[PDB]
């Protein structure tokens, strides 16, 4: 991806994304440190389509 | 009652043998949902070729059934001998919602004698006979079936031209091999197609006589009889029960060829049925003359949703179970037996949930010892008692009175003894019954209006009850007393305020009003000070005469806390084997009777130390401080997301199970979501799951082709071609 | 949005069905239940939309 | 009845003869402590226990009554419910048509009708068939009566 690119997506603010590990991010075989709504997704019933 | 002829010509019976072992055959028949077998038509109406979904009592899919075969008994040379059957007798199952059954489907074909299969006999209809019920037991021998009171006796009798039903009173008979003789071993009913079912004189009491033979019958309520034709097609049966009386189903009657079920006829029975049995039969045919007969089977029904499919013609032809299969829910989902293709979300898996594990404790018994002994309170002078830090048994303490009245607001009575509370508070009083028909927590009485009310923040219950003569240590009043006035005159004599008791306060007119009212309507007065700005304080009340055993009330609240709940019911916590650190993948757990499930793991702490648990913006559990010196997090449990892949072209599909990874896949699931997975096992219970960048799958095959549109793309590169065309 | 409101109460006595079930009567118990379904579908219309 | 009388307990104690559980009765059905009273309560506060087996799931069961004096004259009480059902309305008041004019064919107006019970009002046409038989009543997905 382009160095510009890059640059627009490390000064975006968003939260870490889903897909790979998705579920096992969530779970407890990860940081304790994690606060991503991508975890609420499994509580919620919630699903974020790629 | 009913003219049911004769008793028996006999007390004694002939000898029943059990050769259930020559029975254990393996013919299961699943309901082809798809041809609506087993399909009880609609009350009273009726459909065009569109297509409704509709809820009701209905078998499984994928039930295969019960199945049992009624055969010929012992019989030798040319003559019959001792009776062979299998051991159905035994077979009591509880009444269940209804069911249906599948008789004469095998008929046309061959099968064998069974119980000498070594002739392979051509096999025919035959018709089955049942008991319905309230209650089981054993018989005097200890052997099963034997039922109380009233029984539902459903026969074919003789030839299967004749249908009759009973509701009586069976009374067990003491000859030979009889249900209340020393010989017995199990009950029967034969026929005997030497002279039964004669082509020119059919014995229409055939097989009641031969019931006969081994039960008197006593008080019989309800008789009925019925016209049926011989044709060997497959007909369907079933009974369900309602408060309307018994309704009995058949297609024989109105779908002869497509087999939905009719209501064929009602029962005047308004016993509950319990219970559900099928009757033993067999045939005494010569031993050459041997016929074999077609498998029955019985299914259960069950309150299901389908969506059916109704012919122009009014026959339900085909329908879908929606619980199923999660295809069979999109299929209902969209009210269609063709849905069109592509990629579809569907219910996910509960994320198997396990065994129990808890932090509660501790405390010492409660020493409800204020309670024991001398007079209770007027109803203004209230005794509380605040539990904290202790444990108990309430129905030690119901014991100790007889009560007469409970009533519990916003809780259910039972939930209050067995949960677990920051506090307990328990309010009690002397109070007379005559005065209980003004007492409630909602009451308009004057007991609420000036003496005692409680809040409603918080759950509820009231106990009025009375002393037993064994307990003398309590005492009564010399009159029940209440305030039923509490006001303050304005010092400008013209008006007064009036002053309705607060929740869970004393009344500010208790500060004048005696210990106990000497007289009925007494009333008193103090002057109120300056600080007040004067006036007058007014309490007036009334009294209710002393009763031979003493009278009192009890008002019960409860309070809600996290790390302050250390009231608890007693509780014994042996054979956990563990508590806090052990998992699992999900748990059940309750922390001071805070009830959750979730995965707990050893984590680092973060503040405020011994504040237990930790709570997140949301007010969810974000983990909890625990006696292991070691905190703990919680991450609930982590639910996996389910999607479905369709093709009507082909008429296939595939599944997704989002981002959850092949480490947590496996051929069944405990997790769970629809009750089968098999019709995507049709190709894959020969293949392993196959890792993606999205996520774990089953049945896609790697092909590494490369394809501009597949139109059933999954995200990312990912995508998927469906099977080549016809 | 959607994840604040599986915390609100509808004015059932508590927002966790569980809860709910565990401490009351069965035929009060789905007067409270059907106040939380109410105001669950509530909210998702207005998410749809 | 010598007495009027009634059940004031029916419940079932546990095996282990401390924990009991109350049975209450079922919408339109007889309770099940019925089984072990007697047609009538004997005396006020009159009770009774059965052993249950391992069958029954164990305890035993529990119940008792009470009973209110007799009356010169008998006092009654009544239930009285009604079920609608579709092809099934057969229960109806005797009727009032005679002393009136044919019916129903009037081909007319959407005349008010009732069928079997079945309120509405509408207009009829001898059209064919459309299945089934012995449903009386067709419907539509809508619930709207169609023929």
């Amino acid at each position: 991806r382009s160095a510009i690119e890059d640059l627009l997506f490390d000064k975006v603010t968003i939260a870490d994304p889903g897909y790979m590990q998705g579920y096992d991010d969530c779970m407890q075989q990860g940081p304790a440190s994690a606060r991503d709504l991508i975890c609420a997704q499994y509580v919620a019933g919630y699903k974020v389509l790629p | 009652y009913v003219d049911v002829g004769p008793d028996s010509v006999k007390s004694a019976c002939i000898e029943v043998d059990i050769q259930q072992t020559f029975f254990d055959k393996t013919w299961p028949r699943p309901i082809d949902v798809s041809k609506a077998d087993g399909i009880i038509y609609p009350q009273g109406r009726t459909y065009s070729n569109i297509t409704i979904t509709y809820q009701g009592l209905f078998p499984y899919q994928g039930d295969h059934g019960d199945m049992y075969v009624y055969s010929a008994g012992h019989a030798t040379g040319t003559t019959p001998q001792k009776l062979f059957v299998a051991n159905y007798s035994q077979d009591v199952k509880q009444f269940a919602n209804g069911f249906v059954v599948r008789i004469g489907a095998a008929a046309n074909s061959t099968g064998t004698v069974i119980i000498s299969p070594s002739t392979s006999a051509t096999i025919r209809k035959i018709y089955p006979a049942f008991m319905l019920g309230s209650s089981v037991g054993n018989f005097s021998d200890g052997k099963m079936g034997r039922f109380f009171n009233h029984t539902l006796v459903l026969l074919p009798d003789g030839c299967g031209t004749l249908l009759r039903a009973f509701y009586c009173i069976l009374e067990p008979r003491s000859g030979n091999h009889c249900p209340a003789g020393n010989s017995y071993t199990s009950f029967a009913t034969y026929h005997t197609p030497a002279t039964d079912c004669s082509d020119g004189n059919y014995n229409r009491n055939a097989s009641l006589n031969s019931f006969k033979e081994y039960f008197n019958l006593r008080n019989c309520t309800f008789m009925y009889t019925y016209n049926i034709t011989e044709d060997e097609i497959l007909e369907w049966f079933g009974i369900t029960q309602t408060a309307q009386g018994v309704h009995l189903f058949s297609s024989r009657y109105v779908d002869l060829y497509g087999g939905n079920m009719f209501q064929f006829a009602t029962l005047p029975v308004y016993d509950t049925i319990k219970y559900y049995s099928i009757i033993p039969h067999s045939i005494r045919s010569i031993q050459s003359d041997r016929k074999a007969w077609a498998a029955f089977y019985v299914y259960k029904l069950q309150p299901l949703t389908f969506l059916l499919d109704f012919s122009v013609d009014g026959y339900i032809r085909r329908a879908i179970d929606c619980g199923f299969n999660d295809l069979s829910q999109l299929h209902c989902s969209y009210e269609s037996f063709d849905v069109e293709s592509g990629v579809y979300s569907v219910s996910s898996f509960e994320a198997k949930p396990s065994g129990s594990v808890v932090e509660q404790a501790e405390g010492v018994e409660c020493d409800f010892s204020p309670l024991l002994s001398g007079t209770p309170p007027q109803v203004y002078n209230f005794k509380r008692l605040v539990f904290t830090n202790c444990n108990y048994n309430l129905t030690k303490l119901l014991s100790l009175f007889s009560v007469n009245d409970f009533t519990c607001s916003q809780i259910s009575p039972a939930a209050i003894a067995s949960n677990c509370y920051s506090s307990l508070i328990l309010d009690y009083f002397s109070y007379p019954l005559s005065m209980k028909s003004d007492l409630s927590v909602s009451s308009a009485g004057p007991i609420s209006q000036f003496n005692y009310k409680q809040s409603f923040s918080n759950p509820t219950c009231l106990i009025l009850a009375t002393v037993p003569h064994n307990l003398t240590t309590i005492t009564k009043p010399l009159k029940y007393s209440y305030i039923n006035k509490c006001s303050r005159f304005l010092s400008d004599d013209r008006t007064e305020v009036p002053q309705l008791v607060n929740a869970n306060q004393y009344s500010p007119c208790v500060s004048i009003v005696p210990s106990t009212v000497w007289e009925d309507g007494d009333y008193y007065r103090k002057q109120l000070s300056p600080l007040e700005g004067g006036g007058w304080l007014v309490a007036s009340g009334s009294t209710v005469a002393m009763t031979e055993q003493l009278q009192m009330g009890f008002g019960i609240t409860v309070q809600y806390g996290t790390d302050t709940n250390s009231v608890c019911p007693k509780l014994e916590f042996a054979n956990d084997t563990k508590i806090a650190s052990q998992l699992g993948n999900c748990v059940e757990y309750s922390l001071y009777g805070v009830s959750g499930r979730g995965v707990f793991q050893n984590c680092t702490a973060v503040g405020v130390r011994q504040q237990r648990f930790v709570y997140d913006a949301y007010q969810n559990l974000v983990g909890y401080y625990s006696d292991d010196g070691n905190y703990y997090c919680l991450r609930a449990c982590v639910s996996v997301p389910v999607s479905v892949i369709y093709d009507k072209e082909t008429k296939t599909h595939a599944t997704l199970f989002g981002s959850v990874a092949c480490e947590h896949i496996s051929s069944t699931m405990s997790q769970y979501s629809r009750s089968t997975r098999s019709m995507l096992k049709r190709r894959d219970s020969t293949y392993g799951p196959l890792q993606t960048p999205v996520g774990c799958v089953l049945g896609l095959v790697n092909s590494s082709l490369f394809v501009e549109d597949c139109k059933l793309p999954l995200g990312q590169s990912l995508c998927a071609l469906p099977d080549t065309p016809s | 949005k959607l994840a604040s409101e599986l915390s609100n109460t509808f004015g059932a006595i508590s927002a966790s069905i569980g809860d709910i079930i565990q401490r009351l009567d069965p035929p009060e118990q789905d007067a409270q239940i059907d106040r939380l379904i109410n105001g669950r579908l509530t909210t998702l219309n207005a998410f749809v939309a």
